């Protein structure tokens, strides 16, 4: 009954791992720009737009970055050869697949349309993009409005 | 205190922000300079440079700054990279470089429109807020400073952090958004003065604490023994309580009970009047006060007294809690004696109230003629009387009171049974 | 075994352990050859894909088929998962499911058990590591116990563990090396373990059981089962047995401790024939998670002044208090074949210990054969609130007359034949609220009439 995403530790534990895969990026030897660059998602907003904006809007919003965050680490996937950074590109991909379906669980599915994009070229920004949309939207759509989400 | 003097941090080329939709930089200079030689530019990333409009002011002992605030014709994004560069304008030299991001740098604002109240019980502060701007309210924690008004200087204030319990509420609706907290643990009567301020949580929004708020005085109620303050119950449907008097002094009670302990209200506490008895039937000195009102058995009950002066002024008394079962005023006891021999008895009841009176712990004294020197018994719970010794055929005289101590109940001590003369 | 948990009331059964694998089964009763069988798989929106089965022969239920889903991407826990098993060429799904991974959980029981006696006589102390880390925050754990001498007995008597202020489910205990100087219950707390940057610890928890009997070895079990909450599934295969020696109640050795003076607290128990003993005392403020260091104890010191009295059967030992907090005794046998016991003390505020020296009983004859009772004022500071008591008799009798006044009453009075020869003998306890004293050994016997 009661939605996956409702579970505050789900949140939590999403943060927790995002953070420590990003750390982990320090460990391998090393890092190159990814030859072809990729797409992520809007994770830029603004407290004043945020509290005018409609409930609906902020769910198929949310939604759409993160199957185009999906999409984006697909695609860095799909471009880089097997090494460990292609292991923990891989591993990140879990965490945003894990994402997308607890966002799901709660805000149904809705028909998503992508926002402004940014073309990025660091492979340490796929990390930072999720970690600043676990951060940001997610959190905020779970936290101010979340109470009255998941009753029913 | 100042936002100014909490931002100047370590780091050149400063930045606060108290609500996240505003936005304010400064830096501090050791020498002087005429207008339009400096200028701070700034950039969200993968935008075209703009200016933020300056102005100075002096600093006390140390020069002067030029500080900004960035405008409202803009919008201030949280997530989101921003370049700042001071640009001397006679040079185009840039002098302090800095990457910020707006939700990397906070000091939210104390909560305004502070409230106080004595609590449900003695030691208890009641503390409510309305949150200074509404939409960051659940990102924030909170914490709490108090001390005593007369400045005794003991210690410096103490500080507790405002974690979420099921007493304390970082965050509430309210018929405007806000917060309400129980503390507990402060020293009765004496009045308290209080402040606040915050932090963002560390997890959505980063930074440090903001300005204390201005110090409220909270006058604590005192705890109701330092005026003999004792209520009872003959049975659970009624409750009857007394205090003590003063000479050039009126006063009135009222009481009030619940079921659960939840973050208090906006509204103050709304006590349920309490009835005196006949006042002149019962006693012309009326040296001590009583009162009474109808009870229940499902839940806490908490007394409140007042006391008015004849200069005019009032003080307030808050009594100890109770469950109805730890206040029950058992009757005095049919005590019941029978001797074994002369000068040898045992004792016991006559049998009523055995609900109660099976597992009530009685309390005995007993004297001899014209003597005031005092034999005690005190049994097991639930005992009968026991036994006692006395000269044959000698006068003697005994008396006994009870407290309903059988964990069946918790009652406290009744009144004393009248004094028998038993030899 | 795990694969007999798991089975439940389904034709086709998958469990995941971590929450980031997964293995599905089928079972029949008779056999094939090779390539027979395809366990097809999709999430919504996907070309069907087939796992790498292999085949394994389990002659108590036949055949049993079994996969193992690639563990890098193939397992997600919130979308619709589809299962098809056929035969290949027969082409006809004889078995067909849609799974959910997150409602099929089946946790792993904790590993690196260790246990030991508690705070109290009766008090189990349960440390325990946590596999699959990451997901130890959803966990319900169960617990088994039962004595080593009841194989007749059908009595686990399963207990659940919830979070209480004496039982903590999941803790980021302290640190891989410890020392033995870290203050008790100390654990990272909101300052939860980043990474390998600090020790990445075992993420483990411990907590006590109560009511044991104590004095006796038991066997010990843990398993777990998702809360339910978000992670849902059915409950975990236990944990291979451990066996804890509880120690004994000391009351068995009469072991008896007071103080009378508030600083040093003298401490006695009896002995038995080719045995030997030695005493052990601690301090500790609050009940709390205990961390998984073994609890310090210091040795007692022995009262002989070598005075050639003998009394053979009690040791007597002394030591040093404070009154900061509760304290606790623990008092080891050593038998002439060398094995060892342990005793365990109640634990006691140094206030509900004092025993305040024998009274100095007074007695004033008002008459002969009537005779107040008083004290020769001493010890104000307790006195002033002591629970006297006393008994007396006749001469050469051994009948009792007995009398017992309020808290901190003088003696009181007493009645006898007048000039008949009596005798009286007192003793008291520090029962008055501002202290809970215990019985104090009895004054001599006084013939006061
Ligand atoms: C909460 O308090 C009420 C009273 O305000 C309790 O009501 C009590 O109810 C019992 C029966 O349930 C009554 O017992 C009866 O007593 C008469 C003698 O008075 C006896 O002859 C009957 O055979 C019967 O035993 C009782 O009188 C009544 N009041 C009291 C003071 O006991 C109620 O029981 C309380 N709540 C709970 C959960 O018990
Ligand atoms: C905790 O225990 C300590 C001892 O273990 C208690 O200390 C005792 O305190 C009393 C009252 O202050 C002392 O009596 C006083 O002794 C001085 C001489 O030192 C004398 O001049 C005074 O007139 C008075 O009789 C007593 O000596 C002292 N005992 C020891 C062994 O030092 C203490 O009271 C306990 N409680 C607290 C809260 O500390
Ligand atoms: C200042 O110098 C920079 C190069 O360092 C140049 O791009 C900029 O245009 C100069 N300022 C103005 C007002 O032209
Ligand atoms: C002493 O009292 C003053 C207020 O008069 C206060 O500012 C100061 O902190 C106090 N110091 C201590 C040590 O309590
Ligand atoms: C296999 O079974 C499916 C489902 O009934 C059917 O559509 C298909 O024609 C069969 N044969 C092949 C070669 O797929
Ligand atoms: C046998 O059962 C009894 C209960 O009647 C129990 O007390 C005893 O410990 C059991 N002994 C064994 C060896 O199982
Ligand atoms: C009854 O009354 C006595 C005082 O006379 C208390 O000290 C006791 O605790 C009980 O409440
Ligand atoms: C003193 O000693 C008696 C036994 O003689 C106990 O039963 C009592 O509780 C107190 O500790």
């Amino acid at each position: 009954p009661v939605a996956p995403a409702c579970d505050p530790r789900l949140l939590n534990k999403l943060l927790r791992d995002s953070h420590l895969l990003h750390s982990r990026l320090s460990q391998c030897p090393d890092v190159d720009p990814l030859s072809i660059p990729v797409l992520l998602p809007a994770v830029d907003f603004s407290l004043g737009e945020w509290k005018t904006q409609t409930e609906q809007s902020k769910a198929q919003d949310i939604l759409g970055a993160v199957s185009l965050l999906l999409e984006g680490v697909m695609a860095a996937r799909g471009q880089l050869e097997p090494s460990c950074l292609s292991s923990l590109l891989g591993q990140l991909s879990g965490q945003v697949r894990l994402l997308l379906g607890a966002l799901q669980g709660l805000l149904g599915t809705q028909l998503p349309l992508q926002g402004r994009t940014t073309a990025h070229k660091d492979p340490n920004a796929l990390f930072l993009s999720l970690q600043q949309l676990l951060r940001g939207k997610v959190r905020f759509l779970l936290l101010v409005e979340g109470p009255t989400l998941c009753v029913r | 205190q100042d936002v100014f003097l909490l931002a100047l941090g370590t780091e050149p080329l400063n930045c606060f922000s108290q609500t996240f939709e505003d936005l304010t930089c400064f830096w501090d200079e050791e020498e002087a300079a005429p207008s339009g030689t400096y200028q701070l530019l700034y950039a969200y990333r993968g935008e075209k440079p703009r200016a933020c409009p300056l102005y100075s002011q002096s600093v006390p002992t140390f020069g002067t700054r030029y500080v900004c605030q960035f405008p409202a014709q803009d919008e201030v994004r949280l997530f989101f990279p921003l370049h700042l560069w001071v640009k001397n304008v006679s040079l185009n030299q840039t002098l302090i470089q800095r990457v910020l991001f707006v939700d990397s740098v906070g000091l939210p604002a104390p909560p305004r429109v502070i409230k106080a109240r004595g609590g449900s019980q003695p030691g208890e502060l009641q503390i409510h807020w309305e949150a200074p701007a509404p939409e960051i309210s659940d990102f924030l924690r909170h914490e709490l400073r108090y001390g005593p008004t007369d400045s005794s200087n003991a210690t410096a204030p103490s500080v507790i952090q405002l974690l979420s319990t099921e007493t304390c509420c970082p965050t509430l609706w309210m018929p405007v958004k806000g917060g309400s907290c129980l503390v507990s643990g402060l020293q009765a009567g004496k009045s308290y003065w209080l402040q606040l301020r915050s932090q963002p949580d560390g997890v959505s929004l980063r930074g440090s604490w903001g300005p204390w708020s201005f110090p409220v005085t909270v006058d604590l109620p005192g705890d109701a023994v330092t005026i003999g303050l004792q209520c009872f119950t003959l049975d659970l449907k009624m409750v009857t309580c007394q205090w003590q008097q003063q000479d050039r002094t009126s006063s009135q009670g009222f009481f009030r009970h619940s079921r659960t302990r939840c973050c208090p209200t906006d509204r103050d506490p709304t006590w349920e009047k309490c009835e005196e008895e006949e006042p002149r039937p019962g006693s012309q000195p009326a040296l001590v006060s009583r009162c009474h009102f109808k009870s229940r058995n499902d839940s806490v009950i908490h007394i409140l007294v007042e006391v008015t002066t004849a200069q005019g002024a009032v003080h307030s008394y808050l009594g100890s809690p109770f469950w109805i079962h730890q206040a029950v005023l058992l009757p005095t006891p049919s005590l019941h004696w029978r001797e074994v021999s002369s000068g040898r008895l045992e004792l016991e009841w006559q049998h009523q109230s055995s609900w109660a009176a099976q597992e009530t712990c009685y309390q005995l004294r007993y004297t001899g003629e014209g003597r005031e020197d005092w034999k005690v018994l005190e049994p097991s719970l639930g005992a009968r009387g026991g036994t006692l010794e006395l000269r044959p055929r000698a006068r003697y005289s005994l008396q006994l009171r009870a407290r309903l101590n059988g964990p069946t109940y918790q009652g406290p001590w009744s009144a004393w049974s009248p004094p028998a003369r038993v030899s």
